[PDB]
């Protein structure tokens, strides 16, 4: 059936249908455009008029322009043929390499896996990143979140994880560029051609790419996460496979919705957000999961507006994760990278019955000395260092060294650090911190521990700093 | 004077006047 | 028929505006032509504002909506025990239909002022910090509150796990049925939850009500009440029930979604004027019945998530003021190694002693006092070398009781095991023991008294307190043990 | 006449009438229900439609359901028959002891006593509690801020005020539980029964109880204070008494107002309070006053949100308070009962132009010495007691004696303690403290002044000890 | 990159340590060096308006600092130094600046030439 | 606040008055670190004027950074270098104050007008340490630097 545009205000388009009314979520096709313009049905307004959000710019649209119901939600190509390819929100290839010749398509809207489909298996996923591995380790098939304000290190950290984990991963990866920088998509694309995880010449590609960046209007950024997710969902079920899912940045899904919320006639909730913020996030996040049929390891970069972790968006995201890495501008300001707050990062598998009591005891030991040093900071900062107990100033020196030993040169960060990147195996991370806690390096200066890999490099650097 | 500070102009006062004790 | 039926004028964001239905009652469950349910929250002159129990895609303009003679009630009874259900009482564990023989409305008035007696019976968490310093009674509403990931669910899980020692017993008075309501959480988190309770053998007496993050707003809103009525069945039949609402923060968010979209006026933090009422009417349904009414009880442990420690934010303010006391958790205590991360200075039970046994009552008073005395001098510690022995002692005794309040997860203690441990601290036996060694000491000491002094633990229970004879016993057990410990 | 429901949105109900409209503040009885559902007219919307606020749940209501205009505001049973009884906002008994058999009824909305009806004089309402009367005395027809919470002897202080006002002034009391927690209302009920101020057997009951419980809609909780006050207004207007009105607690009155206002679509003011914050508070507080006929004196428990005294709620309330009684957990731990903070508690009428120069200077002398005693307490822990001057040794002695002479056994607490209760007259209170300052009892041991009534019992206790 | 490649993180560590050492209490050789270096680079990063510098002149100035050749020059003199140094290399060493600019790098030859210029100039300057 | 905030960009010179500065008795209550001029440029006002200004502003900013320490612990916990910045800054703050002819009723002093060259010189001299021997109060409510000197002498 054919409908007619009746109103255009920004991304929001009202369309009147005289015959059959397309159900909410349906994809409509705008007639008379150069490039395919999809509108997604959001509301039935009454009087045979639906309200839609556009998946591309609405410039050029005329009241009365014809619109066709496709009969279904937005359906995208899914399967092996998406590997090596770049799609947009609506499953069109954006890599100028022609058609995506899949056998099947999948709607980007779908029901969340039921409770009975849940898995409880959790084994550690080592990253080679000291602070993560020690204090708040990732699990295979788990939900990982990287929280951070603007410019604190989410993307560098996620690129390091793709470098350390995805490169050598056996199964398939999905990366969804969601409301982020096009420059970063081009960067990542050519780094993966270089490293061979994407092959443009044969069929060995292990990564599918889905992009809807900050050059796109909100309707596109609001759905493009769903698009990536759906690709991953296919590889999880219709192949039963071990899938890695990377999303930078999942906040941009929620921000997109806030951009159109008022035009959809919503009373704003707190902090300017849609009232539906949490349910919207719910029906989306509950699809990003491991089930009995297959395993998704999801890593999601999560923007923190105005640096405030209580902001409804990141605040509501926390409950959806099994491991949280929280990045801090205060720490990054110090030159400590990755800028992980070791007193605000958590993991479900941080449990002596899972990681063993050795891993656990050192982790809790590290946090205690950092918390104790923190509880002395503001105090001695004005009351004098010499007025301290001989075991207080021993924790102050040890915590200052542990703070530094948590920092690490990233392979991905070589253009920022000037240091060659280091990957530190788990046992070496445990050992190193275990040793600093026991007093083994009180003779070594602070700076020896700054920006190094394993503990032997802190020793090597200590010799080099002498002369 | 002494080793311990945070006691007003005790230490500075003698130093302005000035082998030492403290 | 525009009296018993209606048609949808407009539908979006979980709100159907329905024309007709002239005979619907406020809050009545109607049914859309696709089979989705709805609740009639707004009755307006020219439309019914219906709140949708599912996905909107299934409802179009002009769809027929029917009154069904439906009634918002849930399956109720002991056949829910060991089961995982959704907001409405449907099985989601996939173990077939609930064998329910009775049903109860989700929205019902709380017991009035007269059907009640004072809270007297201990509700035993098995957590030393709580049972000693923030003690909970049957019928009480005690709030668990703190920022994210501070240990809130854990307090509740350990409490549930603890009841096994009574439920396996043969004293009926002491038994406790458990109801865990998960609101707004993710399914895999709930799964891990039920897995833990299953491994602990706690599920056989637990009903798990779950309205997770992808469930429609109204189901998350109803879930606490649904779980509540399942507990009232026990309360009203001479039995005792515990209910955890995890959490009420998320429930409020869900209801806010609905009020805003029904275009009800927003207030502070965009919450509507009836959100206090929403929670107050849920929590008043926890009660201690008098003997004329069977003497049953429902004890509620609502959970509230604060943001950056702001207990004065809107929803926390409401639930804090509604409840009988609060257990405050803090991040900084947590990483200092104080786990459970309970702030003992701020936490309170207004029921108090009335809900403790004489054994605990005894040792707990001394601990409370000595910790309070500790708190005053606590800052003289790291910046004190030249202290008088009087304040050196208060600090020493303080750091040591603090260590005794530390407790592992998933291992709740019997009250007599708790008093035995606190005895060691309050009597000064651990004063010369190094702080770092206390947790090791307790574990070992307790393993010992459990293995070889079951009768001493049997006595402290039977006697109701520590007699002169039990005191003598402990004195010689502790001293000799401690000597052996530091050998 | 009879109207029909046209809209139900939670606790807001719209009723359309065919003939004459019920004026704002009228009570409306909904028809076809198990229990009574009162609706209070809030606005005239035009088109013969009124907007109401429900006094109970609106679950089950149909558009078209009949509604009877009562002809007046909410009218409740008033008189000596309400004493010892518990009623709700709309006058119904909720103590299960059957109907409240009063000859009179009274509308819960009434205007404040007119300017000519006002007492031009300020009088103390003697409580017979030493701390209160000496240092932060109550004013006849005034409002007192009660800061406290749990464990500080608050219920005992209340029950004793009820008792002491009946005994000294022949005045009855009313307790209004605004946002009463059901559990605590039951406990309060039985504590009163146990202490005697309520009597189920005879008719000695000194308090009437009015509960607006937490689980009730905003409207119900916003109005109970008026209901309570109306009960109290009977005893002032019709029986000429100096009455006591307890409001527990005033903040919850404000918050219910805030909720109702939010429900009526009114734009919130600073900090999210109702735009009518001050008038809501004004039209209720001004009813509490001394008329030519009698007086209502109100004790109002205060919650200070976020511990902010500049918060609109306490700020507004403070405009109306004539005194504050601050109950201190620190004070109770020292064994001092009542646990009144003698330095934190204040009074507007502590003024020689009001209470007299002798009352004033003794209170100031007491305050001064307790202030001075604290200054020396840092020197106590450092120099020890035997390093003080002969003047300063004597102030420590006298102040310690004053602290203990401020404690008082309560009649209402006889069952718990066995000790006989005391009601100390104002003149014996002044005299007693007057003489400790003078140094007339320096020779007496310190513990002789503890848990004692008049200064004569401080002497009789000192003689009794070996 | 050759001269400035680690400087950003280094200056972030210097500022942190400058704050923590704010109370003058016996410091190890490592942090006292970081402090000395830090305060000096801070001076090199100061710049007037309306005279943007060619890359090769920026490099030579930074070079002096990051290689430690000014570690003993009094911090308040660093600016007077830079302008003196810079005007010297502009007139006398257009050949060295030319090569750095053209090659876009510091060769081992250019490195040796630079060290010789700054050390000996600085000594003359410090007389 | 949107109203003043939006006005800044319309100005070639801003004089920002401060209630905190006024309450200290400093009149005119100019915030010497929040008031700016588009002609404060060495090529327009000359390098001497420019240098003295930047110098005064630096010493005032250095003083400001030390004030958290001063408020808790006091003067006595400062290095000798800091005590000198504090004393010079405090004398500079006072020499920024001036008696206005228009405000004579309030100051109790005769109104003063200082020529530019003499303004530059007075502050040039305080910065050079030339009056580190003179008391603070001498710099308060005067015109040219000579008046500060003569006021110091009169303090016997
Ligand atoms: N006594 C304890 N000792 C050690 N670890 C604990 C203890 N209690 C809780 N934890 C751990 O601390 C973490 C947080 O516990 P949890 O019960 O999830 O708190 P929460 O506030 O409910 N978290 P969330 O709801 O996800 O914000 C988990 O990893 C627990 O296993
Ligand atoms: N691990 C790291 N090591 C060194 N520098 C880093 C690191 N992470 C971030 N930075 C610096 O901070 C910048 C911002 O990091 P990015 O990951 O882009 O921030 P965002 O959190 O906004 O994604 C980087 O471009 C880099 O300059
Ligand atoms: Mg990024
Ligand atoms: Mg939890």
């Amino acid at each position: 059936t054919t409908g007619r545009i009746v109103a255009v205000i920004g991304a929001v388009v009202d369309v009147q249908f005289d015959e059959g009314l397309p159900p909410i979520l349906n994809a409509l096709e705008v007639q008379g455009r150069e490039t395919r313009l999809v509108l997604e049905v959001a509301q039935h307004l009454g009087e045979s008029t639906v309200r839609t959000i556009a998946m591309d710019g609405t410039e050029g649209l005329v009241r009365g322009q014809k619109v066709l119901d496709s009969g279904a939600p937005i359906r995208i190509p899914v399967g092996p043929e998406t590997l090596g390819r770049i799609m947009n929100v609506i499953g069109e290839p954006i890599d100028e390499r022609g058609p995506i010749k899949t056998k099947q398509f999948a709607a980007i809207h779908a029901e969340a896996p039921e409770f009975v489909e849940m898995s409880v298996e959790q084994e550690i996923l080592v990253t080679g990143i000291k602070v993560v591995d020690l204090l708040a380790p990732y699990a295979k098939g788990g939900k990982i979140g990287l929280f951070g304000g603007a410019g604190v290190g989410k993307t560098v950290l996620i690129m390091e994880l793709i470098n350390n984990v995805a490169k050598a991963h056996g199964g398939y990866s999905v990366f969804a560029g969601v409301g982020e920088r096009t420059r970063e998509g081009n960067d990542l694309y050519h780094e993966m051609i270089e490293s061979g995880v994407i092959n443009l010449k044969d069929a060995t590609s292990k990564v599918a790419l889905v992009y809807g960046q900050m050059n796109e209007p909100p309707g596109a950024r609001a759905r493009v996460a769903l698009t990536g997710l759906t690709v991953a969902e296919y590889f999880r079920d219709q192949e039963g496979q071990d899938v890695l899912l990377f999303i930078d940045n999942i906040f941009r899904f929620t921000q997109a919705g806030s951009e159109v919320s008022a035009l959809l006639g919503r009373i704003p909730s707190a902090v300017g957000y849609q009232p539906t913020l949490a349910t919207d996030m719910g029906t989306m996040q509950e699809r990003i999961t491991t089930t009995k049929k297959g395993s998704i390891t999801s890593v999601q970069a999560i923007y923190v507006p105005a640096d405030d972790l209580t902001d409804p968006a990141p605040a509501t995201t926390f409950a959806h994760l099994d491991a949280t890495t929280v990045l801090s501008r205060a720490i990054a300001e110090l030159g400590i990278y990755p800028a992980v707050d070791p007193l605000d990062s958590t993991s479900r598998i941080m449990d002596p019955n899972i990681v063993g009591s050795e891993h656990y005891d050192v982790a809790r030991g590290v946090q205690k000395i950092l918390q104790d040093y923190k509880s002395l900071q503001d105090i001695i900062a004005i009351l004098g260092m010499d007025e301290l107990s001989e075991e207080d100033k021993l924790t102050v020196s040890r915590a200052r060294k542990i703070q530094r030993f948590l920092s690490q040169p990233f392979q991905v960060a070589e253009v920022f650090t000037g240091h060659l990147g280091k990957l530190v195996p788990l046992k070496e991370t445990i050992k190193g911190f275990q040793q600093i806690l026991a007093g083994e390096y009180d003779h070594l200066p602070e700076q020896a521990f700054y920006m190094v890999g394993p503990i032997e490099e802190a020793v090597a650097k200590a010799d080099k700093l002498a002369e | 004077s002494s080793d311990r500070g945070l006691c007003g102009a005790i230490h500075s006062s003698v130093a302005k006047q000035m082998i030492g004790v403290g | 028929d525009l009296e018993e039926t209606g048609r949808v004028l407009s539908i979006g964001d979980g709100i159907a505006r329905v024309h007709g239905l002239r005979n619907v009652q406020a809050e009545e469950m109607v049914e859309f032509s696709s089979g989705l349910k709805g609740m009639s929250l707004n009755l307006e002159p020219d439309n019914v504002g219906v709140v949708v129990f599912g996905n909107d895609k299934l409802i179009k303009e002009g769809d027929i909506v029917k009154r069904t003679g439906a009634i918002v009630d849930v399956p109720v009874g002991e056949e829910l025990l060991g089961r995982v259900v959704d907001a409405l009482g449907n099985a989601i564990d996939g173990k077939g239909p609930i064998g329910s023989k009775a049903r109860r409305r989700v929205g019902l008035k709380a017991p009035g002022i007269i059907p009640r007696i004072s809270v007297r019976e201990p509700m035993q968490t098995g957590i030393k910090a709580v049972d000693s310093l923030v003690p909970i009674g049957r019928g009480q509403r005690e709030l668990i509150i703190g920022d994210r990931q501070t240990g809130k669910t854990s307090i509740a899980i350990d409490t549930i796990i603890n009841q096994k020692r009574f439920n396996d017993g043969t004293d009926e008075k002491k038994k406790l049925y458990c109801i865990y309501v998960a609101i707004g959480q993710k399914r895999s988190t709930v799964a891990q939850l039920v897995k833990r309770l299953t491994d602990a053998d706690a599920m056989k007496y637990t009903i798990v009500v779950s309205a997770t993050a992808s469930d429609a707003a109204p189901l998350q809103y109803l879930a606490p009440y649904s779980g509540c009525s399942m507990g009232e069945y026990f309360r009203d039949n001479g039995k005792h029930a515990l209910i955890i609402y995890d959490d009420l923060s998320k429930q409020a968010v869900a209801y806010r979604q609905m009020s805003l979209l029904l275009r009800r006026p927003p207030g502070r933090e965009a919450y509507p004027g009836d959100v206090f009422y929403l929670h107050s009417r849920l929590l008043e349904r926890a009660a201690k019945m008098n003997d004329a009414f069977g003497g049953g009880s429902l004890t509620a442990l609502p959970v509230i998530e604060t943001q950056a420690g702001d207990v004065s934010a809107y929803i926390p303010t409401n639930v804090i003021s509604i409840t009988d006391g609060q257990i405050f958790l803090e991040t900084e205590l947590f990483y200092k190694g104080i786990r459970p991360a309970i702030n003992v200075g701020l936490s309170v039970s207004r029921v108090g002693s009335a809900a403790q046994t004489r054994a605990m009552k005894q040792v707990a008073g001394t601990m409370k006092l000595e910790l309070a005395q500790y708190r005053e001098v606590a800052a003289f510690a790291q910046f004190g070398s030249d202290l008088d022995a009087a304040t050196q002692q208060l600090l020493s005794r303080g750091v040591r009781l603090t260590e005794l309040l530390k407790q592992g997860q998933y291992s709740p203690m019997a009250i007599e095991e708790q008093v035995a441990v606190i005895y060691a601290g309050v009597r000064g036996y651990l004063d010369k023991l190094e702080p770092s060694k206390i947790t090791k000491f307790e574990n070992a000491f307790l393993s010992h008294v459990i293995s070889q002094h079951q009768a001493l633990l049997s006595k402290i229970r039977t006697d109701g307190k520590i007699s002169e004879e039990s005191d003598a016993k402990l004195k010689e057990i502790v001293t000799n043990f401690l000597a052996g410990f530091e050998a």
